[PDB]
């Protein structure tokens, strides 16, 4: 036994100047569930599909939506356990900034610093790339912030968008429907119809999780209201 | 195509090429085998001279690693010497912190997990040689315990390590041990090491021996002379017909 | 400082005063002595007060995270452990004496926490220099199973004893009361003591002041 | 603080007070001193309260790791063992004097003495705490052997009462343990229930 | 202990006596306290005589490394200046030194007096030791930079003499070493009662 | 190409391949004679000299580790540095622990204990990556006499009555072979050395293309200054 | 270890034709109070050495403990060597010079008594690191009120016999009792000689006390 | 091939080829012998001239008064073996006040130079030792390998064309045992002269002897100290 | 409180001469007002030609004595030939420095031959300054034997009297009557005086008895 990790990177420049590395952790996220982010003028969603390939599956023990603080939400596509690392990671870095300065962690500053993680497993020694896409909503000053981080590290804010399968026809969709002064509950509904195109199958309260931020905060749907959404569609 | 150069890396089938390369440094030495009978715990080595240069118990195999578990060894010598300070250790360390002799299980669970260890990193090489553990004691019983290189530890009545080891299983399954004795299953182990002992490939060899039991107050030590030479002797009448 | 803390039959009502001295002189007036743990877990502190502050955030912090990853409720008998072993491994150094309440999928638990590491689970608790005080009247009057109204005037009781009798406490009763169903954050809860009403009228005009220089900088 | 332990045929006794004070304030009037180590194994606890809370939590989990790893019930000596690593690697740095008594398949009802300094040994019984000096010459003139379990737990309730009346530092309820074979059994004597020795006037 | 060293047109003269004592107690009467560092840097020995050797020995051992990396002597600033910097990471922890580095280099004589205490100062002359006031004394009336070498001699062991009469700590012999150009030679080492059967008769 | 294999791999004969290369690189150096008489140990290196515009003054291939110990070098110099800086410093360690000069073996030997002492793992930060490309020739007297010693990067070290390292150490070891006998003169010794570097040194021998020092018993070490050069050169 | 908290009192140790003896008492002492009654301050360390030790007894069974693990250890090695009491009793010192060299001493006074080669062995080694071999050896108090008696028997006779030596050892034992006020009536007797190591006990001297009538 | 350049690689086959490359270095160097009597250990070294004008370099070393030992193979790896072992000599002569028994030095060096045989990055010891010794168990002689592995030895050789030598031994091992000190240094002696080359015969130049025995500390022999073990001998039979 | 030194008394004396050096001790170790043994010699040899005295600290001495036979093996591995008795005495001072802050309760005093076949002493104080000289004493009646070798062996405040050579018969005479005086008024020096002669024939051992009070 010896804990000693490789000090060389895995991720280095291709004669053309790209980062191969990188564009295969894309091509990772490429393949994930869908995901959706819209941001409404009141609040955001973001709402994912998670078809189990089995009904062996307990749907309610693992979640794809996650909070990390009172006002911030996750969701991801492209590899689950790395999403896992990332959300522990996002956890303890909004707790170590209101242990600083004793307020809620803005949104933008906590997406800089996972964004600045993921960059970390472009560079550092003997470490792959993180292969997820994560959509991050919060609400601050009484906004609503979507942002996107990849597995580079770069992060973008967006007013709505999509990831995994089929997010290039996503987006297409969502730029054909949404619209400014949009409200949650209508935005609720473009995200499950943005989900329904790409869907394959029925969509059931179970085969998706919805997750909103409002000015209440973050929180997750619960079957119950998703099951209402649905069928006001 | 290049999958079998480290211990961490899995080939496409789902095996690690470098454990299995160890086992047959294993598999290549020669044959030592454990009898656990209703008392007590024997072990027979065949050690081969190679050279007539060499002294009377030069490279042994049988060690004492603790004062009541035993040590039998096959394969790469050096790994196994290697492996007997590590057993050394975890016994004195054991009773260091909680105040009694080690548990032959235990002690059996602890080397095994060491030796897993070293299968996983390719900056370290896994060890060429298995062992067997045996023990005694009024509380536990006698108890046999066999390590591979993979790290795998199995509870045993009878066991073979070596070149000749599937010969000698089949020797040991012809024994009633669990009614046996001590006292003659020494005299079953010399007879089953020179029955798998090969002596046109191999010249000679000398038989080492080694028992702990209620015979020996629960004290793994070198079988005595008397009892030594009264076993060879009763192997070598059973080679003739 | 007074707090104090009682085990009533539907959970745990805390009580401190308000007042924070620095050395013979009331500095603060006002102190917020109860500080919160989690939605269901409070703590009174007592002793070295940025020891106190410092101590209870990083529980609070460390038990945020401990809910989010397991998605439950935190219990009582979690912050109590993290506490006593973060008080313990500082050898008494860090000055946090501790009256730490809460309600848990288990029931109301109070725990009295001392700065060395040592805990004590007990149905009513007091800490601080007005402690003995606060016990005295506890002693006298506490009964096990008082109903909300009841602990809460036994803890107010408490907390003027040592408000009265202590030097170093004073001013108001701050109470939270916690039980499974809600949180009361009663601060204040009582006003025994006001300033006295001014007899007079001190001078205090405009131009009684000389000024030697003066820069006025406009802000956009 | 008194703490006591017996062992008797199948098992042990144990024993304590409950008071907790701080210089000359009782800051806890019933303190639970006895600790269950193990589901067969309690320490009794005299000295630092954090220092012995410490101790006792760091045992408990080693001999829990250890007995799940063993597949076997834990050896008093071993916890006995273990106290006393702990106690001596930091003498320097503990006030600690513990009792550790419980029941093994192996041995059967056993004490152990860890004073400050840690050192261990086992007797037939042991005392501990700054009231046990007052109850030496008690337990020497009364103890014998082959008591009962009931002879036993008397024995315990009647040096502890002795003692609380003796000594400043302890008082409150006398909490008792029976540990054999078939389990645990805890009771608490108060008020009228302590045994009592009337005060010699006149 | 005294010791004593100053410049003068011909040179440096080093000057010291011999005595070691353990309290009241004489330890020897024969201590070489001028430490001969190479054959063209000069020490003297004040405050704990292990001290002063062991770190002037080190001095040593540096210089001539010195000499091996640069193909020059070093200078007599820059050995002073490494023996301050050695001592000062010692500073509060007890090491008691006082000593004089006297040379010959590109600067022409030099002088300088350097102390467990951090002190490092050039000068023309210097005194140490227990009986130094007694030295200073002495030599401050009888010195000038235009002495002749032999006026240098008696000034430097009528000095030293004059502090081993008042001073208890002081006593033995007087050693004398003179610092020239082309490196120090030993002048003399003459005994405390034949400089007084010298000077009192 | 040259990454394949590990800084420690040994060959299939027994060898380290960078110890083998590290040989080879020896080859290329300038050539260096050592002989030891029962007078002192002379060294003499040709200096090879590339352009006019070189100060050959700046060349040193032979330097002083102690006043009684000399040091002539022969194949990548930088390298050499080091083990002369580690040299000395154990000659001055001597000196201030046992107040006695070092001798010449035992300097030799401490400088040995540095040529395996390279590796990539199990290695403090900045350690050596790859042995010396140097060989030594330790010339002094201590109370054994006059000794000479070699050293190459192998970190084997032999006493030798002469030698020769560098490009033409071949020829010039045989020609040392016929010219040296045990009762050999200091000065004789000098007049080979220079017959033997004349004959095997590509450009002409003069006062400036070669260093020549020596050590005696009495005498420190002494690099031959140009005068005393075509002093001894004038009748070759 | 600067307090020892739980102290044994003196041990004694004489050389004899063919052996050596030592004895001790089984006190545990707390400060003034007699504590623990039914303590062992003597170990067997091999078949011919035997160790008995004064000063903190917590110091002793860690010392106990790392000397039987070294024995344990050197007899694994089955290789015909075994620790002489001279090496245990260099070891030993070693150790607790050590332990004093950190400022951490082993509050201790060793007597490692042994039989080897037909030479008996006794040696002393206290807290601070200072040993030294003797033909009789007495800690604590037992250094002012046994040693003198031993002493003036090893003047007046060089070689005892075993039993003379045990009957030495019984008076000095009771005299141990009469004046020194950490002792205890209830000893143990170790004896190395070739047939190994025997340890007897608990035994008592017979006192007088006539002079109460006087 | 691709499982012959790390020691950390098992070839198909289960063998460590690094490790065999390693035991290749020992068989380069030149021969020496060790063999011992009830009372005495010998070692006997057939040195090697670089050149005419070389001395032959040393190959016997002092460990201890009570051990030394003759080396083949890489000289550099010898000396940080040597030095480990005078290490642990001096380590137990601090703490017991006792010689280290040989086969306990022993141990030690199989302990230390198995664990670069395992580590990558790592190489063998490229050295075989002849360990001769005398401790309470009587003489000793050992013989050490780069696979880590030692063997207690009636006699050994190892080195260059050290298989007539071993053959040697084998003749006369059971002479060996009650041979005084000067016929086993004789004996050891034609064992190693029966590695030489034809033209080549056992000279003051060539050959270093150390012996160890009861009351003997090690000592070795080197040019005009092996003359009396020299003087006797008869001419190489053919 | 812990303090780890004791004072454990004893004397040791040398005294160098044209051909010899002697070292001399008394073998009483003590503490307090107790007496450890009286079989405990001060003087160790080190090698044929040189032997040191050490007193004080009983612990120190072993310990040092130990370090300092480590250290001459290990010189004599590393450089083929044994120790001088000069660069013994630097590597002594070295040693002694080493622990400067901690030091060696120990006073030392080397007896020897030189490289030319003369008596040689050195004299250490415990952190390891040390000089040559023709006689030396040291331990607790060191302030005792000093100003009586002075007188004798120095000839010291005598006027009309040469300075024949010190022999060897007159130097073990004076020694002996020394240590007797010594025995006689220093509670610490008693039982028995060794005597070790070192001339070019090796290393002479002899016994005196002292009063043994």
């Amino acid at each position: 036994m010896a804990e000693r990790g490789y000090s060389f990177s895995l991720t280095t420049f291709s004669p053309s100047g790209k980062l191969v590395q990188i564009e295969y952790a894309l091509a990772a996220v490429a393949g994930g569930a869908p995901s959706v982010g819209i941001k409404a003028a009141n609040g955001v969603v973001l709402a994912t599909e998670k078809k189990q390939k089995s009904i062996l599956y307990d749907e309610r023990s693992v979640h794809k939506v996650e909070p990390i603080t009172k006002h911030i939400g996750l969701v991801y596509s492209g590899m689950g356990p790395d999403y896992r690392v990332l959300v522990h990671r996002a956890r303890k870095l909004a707790q170590q900034y209101y242990l600083v300065y004793q307020e809620p962690i803005p949104t933008a500053q906590l997406v800089q610093r996972v964004a600045s993680v993921m960059q970390e497993y472009t560079q550092s020694g003997g470490v792959r790339p993180f292969g997820v896409s994560l959509l991050i909503c919060g609400w601050n000053e009484g906004r609503p912030y979507l942002f996107q981080s990849d597995p580079s590290g770069a992060y973008f804010a967006w007013k709505a968008t999509a990831m995994g399968k089929n997010y290039v026809n996503g987006k297409t969709f969502l730029e054909k429907r949404y619209n400014e002064d949009l409200e949650l509950e209508d935005a609720i509904h473009t995200a499950i119809l943005t989900l329904k195109e790409s869907f394959e199958g029925q969509m059931t309260e179970d085969n998706i999780e919805v997750g909103i931020c409002n000015e209440a905060g973050f929180r997750r749907l619960t079957p119950t209201e998703v099951k209402d959404y649905l069928a006001a569609i | 195509t290049g999958y079998d150069l480290s211990a961490s890396t899995f080939s496409p089938d789902g095996r690690v090429f470098q454990v299995e390369y160890a086992m047959k440094a294993v598999e290549n030495s020669s044959t030592a085998i454990g009898i656990r009978c209703k008392d007590g715990v024997v072990f027979g080595v065949e050690k081969l001279v190679l050279s007539k240069l060499y002294e009377e118990g030069s490279n042994k195999r049988l060690f004492n690693v603790d004062r009541h578990v035993g040590m039998a060894v096959a394969g790469l010598l050096a790994d196994a010497r290697s492996l007997a300070d590590i057993a050394r250790e975890e016994a004195s360390n054991f009773r260091s912190n909680f105040g009694y002799n080690i548990p032959l299980k235990h002690l059996a669970d602890r080397v095994a997990m060491y030796v897993h260890a070293y299968t996983l990193y390719s900056a370290v090489r896994p060890f060429g040689c298995s062992f067997m553990l045996g023990s005694y004691s009024v509380n536990d019983g006698a108890q046999l315990y066999m390590i591979d290189p993979s790290g795998v530890s199995y509870g045993y009545w009878g066991c073979a390590i070596g070149k000749a080891r599937q010969a000698a299983k089949t020797e040991i399954e012809k024994l009633q041990m669990k009614e046996m004795t001590c006292r003659d299953v020494v005299k079953e182990v010399a007879k089953i090491i020179y029955i798998v002992h090969d002596e046109v490939k191999d010249k000679a060899f000398e038989l080492e021996l080694s028992w702990v039991g209620e015979i020996t107050n629960g004290r793994h030590e070198i079988v005595p002379k008397d009892v030594r030479e009264e076993a060879e002797k009763y192997a070598k009448e059973s080679l003739k017909e | 400082t007074t707090i104090a803390g009682v085990v009533y039959k539907d959970g745990i009502v805390l009580g401190a005063d308000t007042r924070a001295t620095e050395g013979m002189v009331v500095a603060d007036k006002n102190c917020s002595k109860i500080h919160f743990i989690s939605p269901n877990i409070y703590c009174c502190g007592a002793g070295t007060a940025a020891d106190t502050d410092m101590t209870t955030q990083l529980i609070s912090s460390n038990l945020e995270l401990h809910s989010l990853s397991t998605g439950r409720l935190p219990r009582v008998v979690t912050a109590n452990r993290m506490l006593k072993q973060m008080l313990f491994r500082y050898q008494g150094y860090i000055g946090a004496a501790l009256v730490l309440g809460g309600v848990d999928v288990t029931g109301p638990h109070l725990y009295s926490i001392y700065p060395h590491g040592s805990t004590d689970k007990l149905p009513y608790v007091t800490m601080g220099s007005g402690s003995l005080a606060a016990m005295a009247v506890f002693e006298d009057k506490f009964r096990p199973d008082m109903e909300e109204e009841e602990a809460k005037k036994l803890v107010s009781e408490a907390i003027a004893a040592g408000i009265f009798n202590d030097l170093g406490s004073g001013s108001n009763i701050d109470l939270c009361v916690i039980s499974k169903s809600k949180l009361d954050f009663l601060r204040p809860y009582s006003v025994p003591n006001k300033k006295g009403t001014r007899f007079g009228r001190y001078r205090c005009e405009k131009g009684t002041n000389a000024v030697l220089t003066e820069k006025v900088t406009t802000l956009e | 603080t008194t703490i006591m332990a017996v062992q008797f045929d199948g098992g042990v006794v144990l024993g304590a007070d409950s008071r907790t004070t701080t210089g000359s304030y009782i800051a806890n009037r019933v303190t639970d001193k006895l600790t269950p180590i193990h589901d067969r194994i309690f320490c009794c606890r005299s000295g630092s309260a954090a220092d012995t809370q410490a101790v006792a939590d760091a045992v408990t989990y080693q001999l829990g790791f250890h007995s799940i790893e063993l597949n076997e019930p834990p050896l008093v000596h071993t916890a006995a063992s273990l106290f006393k690593e702990m106690c001596y690697r930091y003498r320097e740095d503990l006030m600690a004097g513990i009792i550790i008594a419980g029941w093994d398949p192996q041995e059967g009802g056993q004490v152990y003495s860890v004073p400050m300094g840690g050192m261990m040994v086992r007797q037939p019984f042991a005392i501990g705490g700054s009231g046990s000096s007052y109850i030496y010459g008690y337990v020497d003139a009364t103890y014998r052997e082959g008591m009962t379990k009931e002879e036993c737990l008397q024995f315990t309730a009647n040096a502890l009462a002795l003692a609380m009346e003796r000594d400043g530092s302890s008082g409150g309820v006398i909490r008792l343990a029976a540990i054999a074979e078939p389990g645990v059994e805890r009771q608490v004597l108060l008020g009228d229930q302590i045994p009592k020795f009337t005060i010699a006037t006149l | 202990t005294t010791t004593l060293a100053f410049k003068f047109r011909h040179g440096v003269i080093v000057a010291a006596d011999s005595r070691a004592t353990a309290g009241a107690y004489i330890a020897s009467q024969t201590v070489k306290k001028v430490i001969e560092i190479n054959p063209y840097l000069l020490g003297t020995m004040a405050g704990g005589a292990a001290d002063c050797s062991f770190w002037e020995r080190l001095l040593a051992r540096q210089c001539r490394i010195y000499e091996l990396r640069n193909k020059e002597r070093i200078s007599v600033a820059a050995a002073s200046k490494l023996l301050a910097n050695m001592v000062y990471q010692y500073k509060g922890m007890g090491l008691s030194m006082g000593t004089m580095i006297c040379g010959w280099d590109k600067r022409g004589p030099g002088l300088y007096y350097v102390d467990s205490e951090g002190n490092r100062i050039s000068g023309a002359t210097f005194s140490v030791g227990s009986g130094s006031v007694y030295a200073y004394g002495v030599m401050d009336r009888g010195y000038s930079y235009d002495l002749e070498v032999e006026e240098a001699y008696d000034l430097a062991r009528r000095a030293i003499y004059q502090a081993t009469y008042r001073d208890a700590y002081s006593g033995g012999s007087v050693s004398l070493y003179h610092v020239r150009e082309d490196g120090w030679i030993r002048v003399s080492s003459d005994n405390v009662a034949d400089l007084h059967d010298k000077y009192s008769g | 190409s040259e990454y394949d294999r590990g800084v420690n791999t040994f060959s299939p004969e027994g060898r380290l391949f960078q110890v083998e290369y590290a040989i080879e690189a020896i080859k290329l150096g300038s050539t260096a004679i050592g002989i030891q008489t029962s007078e002192g140990v002379c060294l003499a290196v040709e200096k090879r000299i590339t352009s006019p515009l070189m100060e050959p003054s700046s060349i040193e291939k032979i330097v002083e580790i102690d006043a009684h110990i000399g040091c002539a070098m022969s194949g990548l110099i930088a390298d050499a540095k080091t083990l002369i800086d580690k040299a000395r410093v154990e000659t001055q360690n001597h000196w201030f622990t046992y107040n006695e000069t070092m001798t010449v073996e035992s300097v030799t030997q401490a400088v040995s204990n540095l040529a395996l002492q390279f590796g990539e793992e199990d290695a403090d930060p900045g350690a050596m990556s790859r042995p010396f490309g140097v060989a030594l020739l330790f010339g002094g007297v201590d109370e054994k006499g006059p000794q000479l010693f070699h050293m190459d990067p192998s970190g084997t070290f032999v006493q030798c009555d002469a030698r020769a390292i560098g490009s033409a150490s071949e020829g010039a070891q045989s020609s040392l072979q016929e010219v040296y006998h045990k009762s050999m003169t200091l000065k004789e010794a000098i007049k080979s050395s220079l017959i033997i570097l004349k004959q095997v040194m590509e450009e002409k021998l003069n006062a400036t293309n070669i260093e020549l020092a020596t050590v005696q018993p009495g005498q420190n070490f002494h690099m031959f200054t140009k005068e005393e050069l075509e002093e001894v050169i004038k009748d070759i | 270890t600067q307090n020892p908290m739980v102290t044994g009192t003196s041990v004694l140790g004489l050389k004899f034709e063919g052996g050596v003896v030592i004895a001790a008492d089984m006190l545990g002492s707390y400060g003034s109070l007699a504590r623990f009654r039914n303590i062992s301050r003597i170990m067997r360390v091999n078949n011919s050495t035997m160790l008995g030790a004064s000063g903190d007894y917590a110091d002793f069974q860690y010392l106990k403990q790392v000397l039987g693990q070294m024995v344990i250890d050197e007899e694994l090695l089955g290789d015909g060597h075994s620790y002489s009491p001279k090496a245990i009793h260099s070891w030993l010192t070693r150790a607790m010079y050590s332990r004093r060299s950190k400022m951490n001493p082993l509050w201790n006074t060793m007597v490692i008594g042994g039989y080897a080669d037909g030479e008996s062995f006794l040696g002393y080694v206290d807290m601070l690191g200072v040993a030294y071999e003797a033909p009789s050896l007495a800690t604590g108090y037992g250094a002012y009120l046994a040693q003198p008696l031993l002493r003036e028997v090893l003047e007046k006779q060089p070689v005892l016999s075993q039993t003379e030596a045990r009957e030495l050892v019984e008076r000095c034992m009771r005299v141990l009792y009469y004046r020194d006020a950490r002792s205890y009536n209830r000893f143990q007797i170790a004896t190395v000689t070739e047939k190994g190591v025997e340890i007897e006990g608990p035994l008592s001297a017979e006192t007088n006390w006539d002079i109460a009538h006087m | 091939n691709q499982y012959d350049n790390d020691v950390t690689v098992w070839s198909p086959q289960g063998r460590i080829h690094q490790i065999e490359y390693a035991m290749e270095a020992v068989k380069q160097g030149s021969a020496t012998v060790g063999l011992k009597s009830k009372t005495h250990a010998v070692l006997v070294a057939l040195k090697r001239a670089q050149s005419e004008l070389a001395a032959h370099q040393k190959k016997i070393l002092h460990v201890d008064n009570h051990i030394g030992i003759s080396i083949a193979g890489l000289t550099a790896d010898a000396r940080l073996l040597c030095n480990f072992m005078r290490q642990e000599c001096l380590d137990s002569r601090f703490v017991f006040d006792r010689p280290l028994p040989v086969s306990r030095l022993v141990s030690l060096i199989g302990s230390k130079t198995q664990i670069p045989t395992q580590r990558y990055g790592r190489r063998p010891y490229g050295v075989g030792l002849l360990i001769a010794g005398y401790d309470d168990m009587g003489p000793h002689i050992f013989q050490t390998c780069p696979s880590a592995n030692y063997f207690d030895c009636r006699a050994m050789s190892i080195g260059a064309r050290s298989q007539s030598a071993r053959t040697y031994l084998e003749r006369h091992m059971s002479e060996f045992m009650e041979c005084n000190l000067n016929e086993l240094v004789k004996h050891g002696l034609r064992a190693l002269r029966e590695t030489l080359p034809a033209e080549q015969d056992l000279t003051t130049k060539n050959v270093s002897i150390g012996i160890v025995g009861k009351d003997l500390e090690f000592t070795i022999y080197d040019d005009d100290d092996v003359s009396p073990f020299l003087e006797g001998l008869e001419e190489r039979p053919q | 409180r812990f303090s780890p030194y004791a004072f454990n008394g004893g004397t040791v004396l040398a005294i160098a001469g044209e051909d010899f050096s002697i070292v001399a001790s008394d073998t009483r170790l003590s503490e307090g007002f107790s007496i450890h043994t009286r079989d405990s010699p001060k003087c160790y040899k080190l090698t044929d030609k040189t032997v040191i005295g050490c007193s004080g600290f009983h612990g120190d001495c072993l310990t040092l004595t130990k370090i300092i036979e480590a250290r001459l093996k290990m010189y004599k591995h590393s450089n083929n030939k044994a120790m001088t008795t000069g660069a013994i005495a630097a590597m002594l001072s070295t040693i002694l420095y080493s622990r400067r802050f901690f030091p060696y309760y120990v006073y030392n005093i080397i007896g020897g031959l030189d490289e030319e076949g003369k008596g040689a002493v050195y004299s250490f104080d415990p952190v390891g300054s040390y000089q040559r000289d023709s006689f030396k004493a040291g331990g607790s009646a060191s302030a005792m034997l000093q100003p009586l070798l002075d007188n004798q062996v120095g000839f010291k405040n005598m006027q009309n009297v040469e300075h024949v050579p010190l022999s060897l018969d007159r130097a073990m005479r004076l020694v002996k009557d020394v240590f007797i005086s010594a025995a006689e008024r220093d509670v610490y020096t008693g039982d028995a005086l060794k005597v070790c002669i070192v001339t070019k024939e090796g290393i002479r051992g002899e016994t005196v008895p002292l009063r043994k009070d």
